[PDB]
């Protein structure tokens, strides 16, 4: 029986039809009126149970996918007017599932119509306005350029044939020159003349390219990880000489150079994952040592402004449900969008719908949609003690704290949907799991005002010691502490008190070393000065207290000086193998003639390298002196080609009076910027 | 009840699976085979009816098979 719908599935087809028919299309009326929603969740549950065996069965999953993407096109009248996000992160997760599964000698033809099906989907696309997260998609799938076979290539020609369609020509001038910068590859006919002729004209109908230039880095900055840019950027316009001219005449600015921080950032990102060329990436920027005054990094997120119009914690269910569209990926998040179709609950009738139809993300994601036991909480704080015992002293941070989250389910009575969500959301990762830990735990326990006094004074003190006591864990106890911030920040809310210190007081367990060591070892000084200003006023205040009434405390100052010390300031310290790699570069250049200026080129890339995995947390100072490594590695590319090339009229002349330009942009300098130089 | 509910989606599969007309007797013995058992419980097509998540829940089996 299971034959005729794995091969024979072309006359049922029609005989289902027929059925669905039988009640006047009663059938595919009511899945509309549904929005279906269900039905497609329910699809996706159904490919999820697939992967067992790659060949086999995967002829029929293939036959099973392309009826579904039939019945799915068959139909397009009001499709994109009830869901195409979802639909969206469907196609999306198949086709990285697809490109990261496939192999040699395989059978990709399936895959391959299902694309053409995709295709012909977004060319016929009758609402031909189409969103950011297509072009995004789109620019994702036009990645996978090496390893294509000459098919694949043509197949992707047919895909870019929706480029020179010169209809809404914004997304156009938005990232046409993205897709033309993606072609950083060298071996082919770049396939995309028209792309070339289009980014051309973008960039002469407006006569400015340089601060237009880093504005097109700021909007390739919001795409994924893998970009392949800035090593063309880089030799596009270092090249250019007024880029540094133009920088120093607007020197004058106070904010808006992170430019390079932002570049590290992408390239901190994808490290564990394949394709390490992002070392070779980030080192073509050799137009540096100006970009200063930047003491540390920022904030981001800039949609918080929004996000604060309503009073109440109504910002945090907004949070939430950012996270929740954030869940996106694959198993065990599919639950969590089924506990996202289960938040319809009361609170969904009374206040969710106040204010959720004005922002931007309200506009696609809550239109889809549309009182429990009682207990008591003495037993938990007499389980307390176990609580603290499974605290710290044990590696396997996600296992370690996984028993946190097990006592933190226990439901404090005050608010329903906080605890009925983190009762449902049992699968998410140990990120989403620390987070809702401190926010609930925060705010559920300043809510509590009888066993906050006695549990939340004492327990939170012992797990501190327990995890200083010279059993730590790896860099998960920092995103631990990290509750400390909404301690700070969200957690005063309640008790209204005109003193923050007075808040934190009511909040905190008032320690005095078992979070300044934690500061100490973390080597993050925001928060190890702002405890150490916060503890010597509290140590004031225990002084005056004591004459009222009429280590050790006054050793802190030996722990402070060690954390100016640790800061790396003039004022701060004060006021208050690189032999081998030298030996080894003189050794490649002393040579003219020498054919191992590649070899010293890349041992100066696996040096860098190893400087940028030893510098973590980009946030101290003291990037001149690889900055400086840079400009001579762009030196010795220079003099190989003046070793050779030294013939028709004085180059060298003219390399001299770049170096000058370069000295005279150098000028703005101190001992540490220029004595390796 | 608690696994009539579960035979009743099945048996609801089972007759849009066997509702076809191509072999004359088999398709003659099945769609007798479904009008008995629609009216064998007597609420069989008010139920089906009034479950739409059963429904589509069945729907859903069916396109997967």
């Amino acid at each position: 029986l299971k034959s005729i719908l794995e091969i024979l599935s072309k006359s049922p087809d029609s005989y289902q039809k027929i059925l669905l028919a039988i009640c006047e299309q009663a059938a595919e009326t009511n899945n509309v009126y549904k929005k279906h929603r269900i039905l497609k969740i329910y699809h996706l549950f159904v490919s999820l149970l697939l992967k067992d065996i790659k060949s086999g069965l995967g002829g029929a999953w293939a036959f099973v996918l392309r009826d579904v993407i039939y019945t799915l096109i068959h139909y397009i009248n009001q499709r994109p007017s009830c869901i195409m996000d979802v639909s969206l992160r469907s196609f999306s997760l198949c086709c990285d599932l697809l490109s990261q599964v496939c192999q040699t000698a395989v059978t990709y033809c399936k895959d391959a119509l299902e694309n053409h099906l995709h295709v012909i989907v977004g060319t016929l696309i009758p609402l031909v306005y189409e969103q950011v997260e297509v072009q995004k998609q789109v620019l994702d799938l036009l990645k996978y350029l090496v390893i294509d076979n000459k098919d694949n290539e043509n197949l992707y020609i047919t895909i870019k044939l929706l480029d020179p369609f010169p209809d809404h020509v914004v997304f156009k001038d938005l990232r046409i020159t993205q897709q033309k910068i993606k072609y950083s590859r060298g071996p082919f006919s770049l396939l995309e003349e028209i792309n070339h002729f289009l980014s051309v004209s973008v960039y002469d109908a407006l006569p400015l390219t340089r601060l237009e230039g880093l504005k097109d880095l700021r909007r390739q900055l919001e795409l994924h990880k893998d970009q392949m840019v800035d090593i063309m950027r880089a030799s596009q316009d270092n090249p250019q000489d007024g880029i540094m001219v133009k920088l120093v005449v607007n020197l004058l600015q106070l904010s808006k150079m992170a430019i390079n921080h932002t570049g590290e950032k992408e390239v901190l990102e994808a490290v564990g994952s394949c394709l390490g060329e992002v070392g070779p990436i980030d080192f073509s920027t050799i137009a540096i040592q100006h970009s200063k005054d930047a003491s540390y990094t920022k904030a981001l997120k800039l949609f918080e402004d929004k996000e604060l119009q309503w009073t109440f914690i109504m910002l945090t269910y907004l949070n939430n449900t950012l996270v929740e569209d954030c869940v996106k990926v694959r198993s065990a998040a599919v639950t969590c969008l089924k506990n996202i179709l289960a938040t319809k609950t009361g609170h969904s009738f009374w206040e969710i719908y106040k204010m959720t139809t004005d922002p931007m993300l309200a506009y696609l994601q809550p239109f889809r949609t549309s009182p429990l036991s009682e207990n008591h909480d003495i037993w938990i704080k007499t389980l307390t003690c176990a609580f603290l015992d499974s605290g710290g002293t044990k590696c396997e941070i996600l296992q370690l704290l996984k028993p946190m989250c097990e006592v933190k389910t226990d439901f404090c009575q005050t608010v329903l949907p906080y605890l009925i969500h983190d009762i449902l959301l049992q699968d998410t990762n140990e990120s989403w799991r620390n987070l809702l830990s401190t926010h609930v735990q925060g705010f559920f326990t300043s809510c509590l005002r009888h066993f906050s006094q006695t549990s939340r004074s004492t327990t939170p003190a012992n797990l501190d010691s327990e995890s200083e006591h010279f059993f730590r864990c790896c860099l998960d106890k920092k995103s631990q502490r990290t509750m400390l911030a909404v301690v700070d920040y969200m957690r005063r809310q309640k008790r209204p008190s005109s003193g923050t210190i007075f808040n934190d007081a009511f909040w905190l367990d008032l320690n005095y070393l078992e979070v300044a060591k934690v500061a100490q070892s973390c080597a993050a000084h925001f928060t190890a000065l702002l405890y150490a200003e916060i503890y010597a006023d509290k140590k004031s205040m225990d002084d005056q207290e004591k004459r009222s009434l009429a280590e050790t405390g006054i050793s802190l100052q030996d722990l402070l000086l060690e954390i100016y010390r640790s800061i790396g300031e003039p004022d701060s310290l004060y006021g208050c193998s690189y032999h081998e790699s030298l030996y080894n570069a003189l050794q490649s250049l002393r040579d003219r003639e020498f054919s191992t200026f590649y070899e010293s080129l890349k041992y100066a890339r696996v040096k860098e390298v190893e400087e940028m995995c030893k510098r973590s947390l980009e946030s101290v100072y003291s990037l001149y002196p690889t900055l400086s490594r840079l400009q001579a590695i762009g030196e010795l590319e220079s003099i190989g080609e003046l070793f050779s090339r030294s013939v028709t009229h004085r180059q060298l002349s003219e390399v001299y009076i770049k170096w000058q330009k370069h000295s005279q942009l150098l000028k703005d300098s101190d001992f540490s910027f220029q004595e390796p130089i | 009840y608690k696994v009539l509910i579960p035979h009743l989606v099945i048996r609801s599969h089972f007759d849009e699976v066997k509702s076809i007309a191509n072999q004359i007797q088999e398709d003659w013995k099945s769609l007798l085979t479904d009008c008995f058992p629609k009216i064998l419980v007597n609420i069989l097509p008010y139920f089906a009816y009034e479950g739409t998540r059963d429904s589509g829940m069945a729907q859903q089996r069916e396109t997967a098979t």
